[PDB]
């Protein structure tokens, strides 16, 4: 209060451990309705490693997998539409274009492929990664696909001419996740050297390096509104303000260990898939873990198989498609007829002992 | 010895500072030269 | 054996319900053609 | 307190602290429609100039299908016309171009502070 | 053994071809970097010997034995201003690491530069590092007898770590010196802040009992039993 | 022709399994002159194995063996897994338990060959590399001694450099090959560099006189 | 029991050298600035050359002492155990490493 | 064809040759991605103080346990930490699915008779006889239980 | 950057007295004398009727690091050789 400022006379009056803590108790998080399992889909011969939703009209999603084949699943009924084979090794990331009928998919077989979704064939193969390619993001409005992998550089691919146009060299380890934003910084990347880079693609250099995580930043996710990115190390999840490189918030992720995937809803629901199945939903603007679920594997499988590997919401934001190690695709529904009363979620309780805030 | 695992992969930082050659590959020939735009 | 508590719908899929030749995005044909 | 600034100038306490913790309703705005077009057209022109560099430098004749003088020197004491030489199509264009290997130095002017948090550090022999 | 300078010049080529060969195959293996960097110190060419440590820091700058050995290499050859720049880059890159901060301190302790460790500690305690830094910073001023300065630290130390073992450490400081006017001022500040900041819920029931008892048993030794007795009533009412 | 197991062949077999593990039997029997890999594998799994217990049965184990032998008559490999005993032990006791109701020098040569083979872990690339380095050092020492003798005769001949194996091959001695300078800091290392240059030139001045 | 973390080990190494610096001043007492060049930007600190010498000697002395305290540990542990079969020194240091696991 | 030849004469070969994955180097590249994935997940589990030495020894247990799964020997390490043992058993079963499904897929090729390499016949011969005896050993234990 | 490159550093006394000079740019001409790495060879003549082509012998990166022109490799200010420049300082 004012007695803190008049006796322990500060120089900032915000950089005190108490004044930060009392404003956290001063504010309440937005309530969100919890999430429940609604459909389990068993269709792959291996792990599901990446899920992409149809960005236009939301009919279907596609799950690239460990059995080297992508399968197209209908969202509503859950039925299997078609199977897209054409890699020889494990498909790591799949991303669909919104302006194009094009599907880009990168495996660990060092190949970046495009797919004519009017024809369901492989067209326009890309070439040049020295090692397995982890991730792809289609740049919005610019006609570039950003691919990155164990190579440790991001190669900016022109679509039409298949040219490694811009190579982004800043990292020290394998890049786990890459994102594309419409303005500068146009490429957001995260690697195993515990850094998150903000790339000025014209100059080819880094605008800002975010060295706040301890261990390999395994997953990032862009917020569909409000222009921010949220990156996950093994212990902590930090939302980042783009165009300043500012640390917006630290989430209340404690004792979660290894966060494999992230996805942000329009309704400020951040999903954090853990390798220990323990899947958690965080308020985005605050950082409150308001729900923490655990999954059931199958009739028979190992205990390690309980692990979420990849996740995204649909276009409406009311469905959550997660792919797990137990060869399953789990659809998570946010249940209706839940109110702030009788479903409060976990209690908003920040502490001093964790230095997170 | 002489048969080892990898401690780190070959980085693309090294090949970026090289000078290019401009050899002409069969798969880099012009093909599918027109992009299709969604409605 | 009735797993996930019967609220959840579990489905095993082994075959594609579409032909592979089915496009997967309808090509936009604006002008009607009679050729 | 004779040298207060000089020690570790690049790291501040402000970089550790979040900004949403003061107000959860801080607005981080989306980029405006006039802002994305100013950045798209700058980037698209830069990319198309790079692609036209790659296609023109390739020795394929079928790559011009898919695609500055009078500079001032000596504080404009001389106006110099810059022209291109008509290349012989048989002699190798870019006579200095070889396939050589170059190791690059690292330009380290400012140190990046590795900004972890402090320290749940007690551990038995379980690992 | 080497006789003349030309035999030395051929000896140095054979080892440097050898070590640069194993470092070309292995960018990693930080121990191999240090043994070649130690080789160049033995050849008395410190310009080369600075270069291997700089090249090894470009591979893994988070490896703490590499930082300490290159700092010690600058200290053993009496290049003190090369070490001040180097430890400055050590704490500016890795501010979390406690070893790199201590390393700056005990060198400037060894040079009797008391105003540089004081300027170093003011910066280090501004980044809120933990209780090992502050407790070594209050132990620093006890060495320097700056009693007015160490009292300013505990004013900041209770604001960085609000907990009774930092408040009761400050009353163990004052009751070590026997100044009665200063001790009850700290005691009055400690018990008001628990009352002022009751709603924040950061001191537990067992934790506030240590403050009330150590206030009362000190007032019992100061022969004022009526202040020992009355505070028990206000604390039980203030916290029922 | 089928040989019997001496205590020398057993102790070679113990050390070889200690060297090679239990899944490389033809490599184990290569040390045993007169002994098949099928024999030495069977000898380990039946006799030598320290997991096996060659103990007398308890009073419970005798009744529990007679119980099994009516359950599974007669399936001795199955019983021996239940009894956790070797199978011939289970048979030979069971026959005795029904009878309760009554009414050098060639060996020392192959030992020395086995002792030599066990203590050699290098292989052909390593052993050739050890020899090639010993030659290369000896070629160096002779060339240095040759120069020292010509220096006694007053003729100064310089050391030949190793020739460039490829085009951009690097003489590490001529220059600092990847000089990464220390980053410029604020503490003005001016007089310290003078003391190094004085000391470094002093050290090379002492090499020209005292050597080392 | 258990191990000591690096932040705790760095403090104890910090405290030990202060006691070496305390007794060094006590053994000495028993026997008997800042200039900032504005043009270059550089800061120059004038300090006693004896204390720079005593800093340089003590680090070499601590380096040799740990070098010798480990060298005797190399010579002792080579001549302690000879029961289990070995081949070379790297086999001996590995099978001893198996003993500390159990 | 000649335009590449002549520029190779004048300029030399590019030093940036990146080998695509092929039928001959698929099994090696499958192992490089597998050791990297196991290395990354175990190193996150580790609280602190793990270097190039400790990451080198833990990748042995993975190689040993894959041999044990092929042998049908149960793989138990005494004193192994249960999170790491949970990780290693997971990736084996990942590799087991690729090991088994490639064995099924190549038998369907051999029965059709459609272009199986001479080495691949012997490899598939060896993969089945692991699976047949493994199925045999499972059936022996189910009768015993 | 291959599409954003500095203008060449040439002396005034290499260019000479005339006003307008027709200079020929070859984008990867010869390789540098110093760093042995290719560059944009500029070459020109002082007058139209001259009989000596004046080439740029070094790249602009080697010309900037020494602060010399590319043609005669004398210092841009003081117009003296490098060995005499570093001796006077
Ligand atoms: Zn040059
Ligand atoms: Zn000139």
């Amino acid at each position: 209060s004012a007695f803190v400022n008049k006796i322990f006379q500060p120089e900032v009056a915000e950089e005190l451990i108490v004044n930060r803590y009392e404003k956290l108790l001063s504010q309440r998080p937005e309530w969100h309705a919890p999430w429940k399992l609604s459909r389990v889909i068993n269709g792959h011969l291996g792990w599901v490693r990446c899920v992409a939703i149809d960005p236009v009209d939301n009919e279907w999603f596609i799950t690239g997998s460990n059995d080297t084949t992508m399968k197209v699943w209908d969202l509503a009924t859950g039925k299997l539409k078609t199977t897209l084979a054409g890699h020889v090794m494990t498909v790591r990331d799949v991303a669909v274009s919104d302006r194009h009928p094009y599907l880009f998919s990168v495996s660990e077989d060092k190949t970046v492929k495009c797919w004519d979704l009017e024809k369901n064939q492989i067209i326009r193969d890309y070439y040049g990664h020295l090692s397995g390619v982890r991730t792809v993001s289609i740049h919005p409005t610019l006609d570039l696909i950003a691919t990155a992998g164990r190579d440790s550089v991001i190669k900016l691919w022109d679509m039409r001419t298949r040219i490694p146009v811009i190579t982004l060299v800043g990292h020290k380890g394998p890049i786990n996740q890459v994102q594309c934003t419409p303005v500068d910084p146009q490429v957001v990347s995260s690697s195993t050297d515990a850094t998150v880079r903000l790339w000025d693609v014209v100059a080819g250099k880094t605008m800002k390096v975010l060295t706040h995580h301890k261990r390999s930043v395994r997953a990032t996710a862009l917020h569909p509104k409000e222009f921010s990115v949220a990156s996950a190390c093994t212990d902590d999840i930090r939302s980042w303000g783009l165009a300043e490189g500012s640390l917006l918030t630290n989430f209340e992720s404690e004792k979660t260990g290894i966060i494999n995937t992230l996805s942000i809803n329009q309704d400020d629901v951040l999903f954090a898939g853990g390798d220990n199945g323990v899947l958690s939903f965080y308020d985005y603007k605050s950082g409150h873990k308001y729900q923490s679920l655990a999954t059931r594997e199958m009739v028979g499988s190992l205990e390690g198989e309980r692990s979420v590997l990849c996740s995204t919401f649909d276009k409406t934001g009311l469905r959550l498609i997660t792919g797990e190690a137990d060869k399953s695709i789990k659809i998570w529904k946010q249940d209706e007829t839940a109110t702030k009363e009788s479903e409060p979620g976990l209690a908003w309780n920040p502490n001093l002992s964790a230095k997170r805030f | 010895t002489s048969h080892r695992p990898q401690l780190e992969a070959r980085s693309g930082a090294k090949a970026a500072a090289y000078t290019p050659t401009g050899i002409e590959h069969a798969r880099l020939l012009p093909g599918h030269t027109t992009l299709k735009y969604r409605k | 054996e009735h797993p996930y508590g019967k609220e959840v719908e579990v489905l095993m899929e082994t075959k594609n319900t579409q032909s592979p030749q089915t496009p997967l995005v309808e090509p936009v044909t604006e002008r009607t053609k009679l050729q | 307190a004779i040298l207060t600034d000089q020690i570790a100038k690049n790291v501040k306490l402000d970089d550790f602290i979040p900004k949403r913790q003061s107000n959860f309703e801080l607005s981080v705005p989306l980029p405006t429609k006039a802002e994305i077009q100013e950045c798209t057209a700058r980037t698209k022109s830069y990319i198309q100039r790079l692609v036209n560099a790659k296609l023109a430098n390739s020795n394929n004749r079928a790559s011009s299908r898919y695609v500055a003088p009078a500079n001032l020197l000596l504080n404009n004491s001389h106006h110099i016309e810059v022209v291109s030489k008509q290349m012989d199509p048989l002699l190798p264009r870019f006579v200095g171009k070889k396939a050589r290997k170059v190791v690059a130095p690292t330009e380290n002017d400012e140190v990046v502070p590795v900004l972890h948090m402090d320290g749940g550090e007690a551990d038995p022999n379980e690992w | 053994d080497i006789l003349d300078l030309e035999e030395l010049r051929e000896y140095q080529r054979r080892k440097r071809t050898e070590y640069e060969g194993y470092l070309k195959r292995n960018r990693l293996d930080m121990g191999q970097w240090i043994r070649y960097a130690q080789f160049e110190i033995e050849q008395h060419d410190m310009r080369r010997a600075r270069s291997i440590f700089e090249r090894a820091l470009l591979v893994d700058s988070s490896f703490i034995p590499l930082w300490i050995r290159y700092i010690d290499a600058e200290l053993k050859v009496k290049c003190i201003n090369h070490a001040r720049n180097l430890m400055n880059r050590a704490i500016s890159t890795l501010p979390r690491v406690d070893k790199l901060w201590y390393k700056y301190l005990i060198v400037e302790e060894s040079l009797n530069n008391v105003e540089i460790v004081r300027s170093l500690y003011t910066k280090w305690c501004s980044l809120e590092p933990g209780v090992n830094a502050w407790n070594s910073f209050v132990d620093f001023e006890i060495r320097q007898k700056n009693w007015n300065g160490v009292r300013e630290i505990y004013s900041k130390y209770v604001m960085a770590h609000p907990q009774m073992q930092t408040w009761l450490k400050w009353v163990r400081f004052e009751n070590r010196h026997g100044n009665t006017e200063f001790t009850r001022s700290v005691y009055s500040l400690a018990i008001d802040t628990v009352a002022n900041l009751q709603n924040l819920q950061i001191w537990s029931d067992m934790e506030v009992a240590k403050l009330v008892n150590s206030f009362a048993h000190w007032e019992a030794a100061q022969q004022e039993y009526e202040r020992s007795s009355a505070l028990y009533q206000i604390a039980i009412e203030k916290w029922p | 022709k089928g040989g019997v197991w001496t205590n020398v062949e057993d102790q070679i077999l113990k050390a070889a399994v200690q060297k090679y593990g239990t899944h490389q039997w033809s490599k184990v029997a290569s040390l045993l002159q007169k002994k098949t890999a099928r024999q030495s594998e069977l000898r380990w799994n039946e006799y030598l194995n320290p997991k096996l217990n060659f103990t007398e049965f308890s009073k419970e184990e005798d009744a529990q063996l007679l119980d099994l032998a009516r359950e599974l008559p007669n399936q001795w490999r199955t019983i021996a897994d239940m009894m956790a005993r070797p199978a011939q032990v289970c048979v030979e006791r069971y026959n005795r338990l029904l009878e309760s109701e009554d009414s050098e020098d060639e060996e020392k040569e192959m030992l020395a060959e086995a002792r030599a083979r066990l203590l050699n872990t290098q292989g052909k690339k390593a052993t050739r590399k050890i020899r090639e380095r010993m030659l290369e050092e000896s070629k160096r020492i002779a060339e240095l001694q040759k120069r020292r003798e010509l220096k006694q005769a007053g003729i100064n001949v310089a050391i030949k450099k190793p020739k460039k194996k490829y085009g951009t091959d690097i003489d590490y001695n001529e220059d600092i090959v990847y000089e990464q300078a220390p980053m410029p800091g604020i503490y003005d290392t001016s007089t310290e560099d003078r003391q190094i240059k004085k000391k470094f030139e002093q050290f090379e001045r002492k090499v020209n006189r005292k050597g080392l | 029991r258990g191990g000591i973390s690096y932040d705790q080990l760095a403090k104890l190494s910090y405290e030990k050298t202060l006691r070496n610096l305390a007794t060094q001043t006590q053994n000495s007492s028993k026997q008997d600035k800042v200039q900032k060049d504005t043009k270059t930007g550089k800061i120059t600190i004038a300090d006693d050359d004896k204390l720079v010498n005593k800093l340089a000697v003590s680090l070499q002395s601590e380096s040799k002492k740990r070098y010798e305290a480990r060298k005797r540990q190399m010579q002792n542990a080579k001549t302690l155990y000879g029961v289990e079969s070995f081949i070379n020194d790297k086999n001996k240091q590995f099978n001893e490493k198996l003993s500390r696991e159990s | 064809y000649i335009g590449n030849l002549i520029t190779r004469q004048f300029e030399g070969r590019s030093n940036e040759i990146v080998k695509t994955t092929t039928k001959q180097r698929l099994d090696a590249y499958y192992d490089l991605e597998l050791r990297n994935s196991v290395m990354d997940d175990i190193l996150e589990m580790m609280p602190e103080s793990i270097r190039q030495k400790k990451a080198r020894t833990i990748l042995q247990h993975l190689s040993e346990a894959w041999r044990c799964w092929k042998a049908n020997i149960p793989w138990d390490v005494p004193g192994m930490p249960a999170p790491i043992k949970k990780i290693i058993e997971r990736y084996i079963k990942s590799k087991a699915d690729a090991w088994v499904s490639a064995a099924h897929y190549n038998r369907e090729r051999i029965k059709r008779g459609a272009h199986v390499e001479k080495t691949m016949v012997k490899k598939n011969l060896g993969r089945l006889t692991r699976l047949w005896i493994k199925n045999e050993q499972e059936r022996q234990r189910q009768i015993q239980k | 950057d291959e599409i954003n490159e500095p203008p060449p550093n040439i002396c005034e006394q290499c260019l000479g007295d005339e006003a307008n000079i027709r200079m020929t740019k070859i984008p990867q001409g010869s390789e540098c004398k110093i760093c042995t790495l290719p560059f944009t060879l500029y070459h020109f003549k002082t007058s139209k009727r001259s009989n000596n082509i004046i080439k740029t012998l070094i790249c602009v990166r080697c010309a900037t690091q020494r602060n010399i022109c590319q043609c005669c490799m004398l210092d841009s200010r003081w117009h003296i050789p490098i060995q005499l420049r570093d001796h006077l300082i």
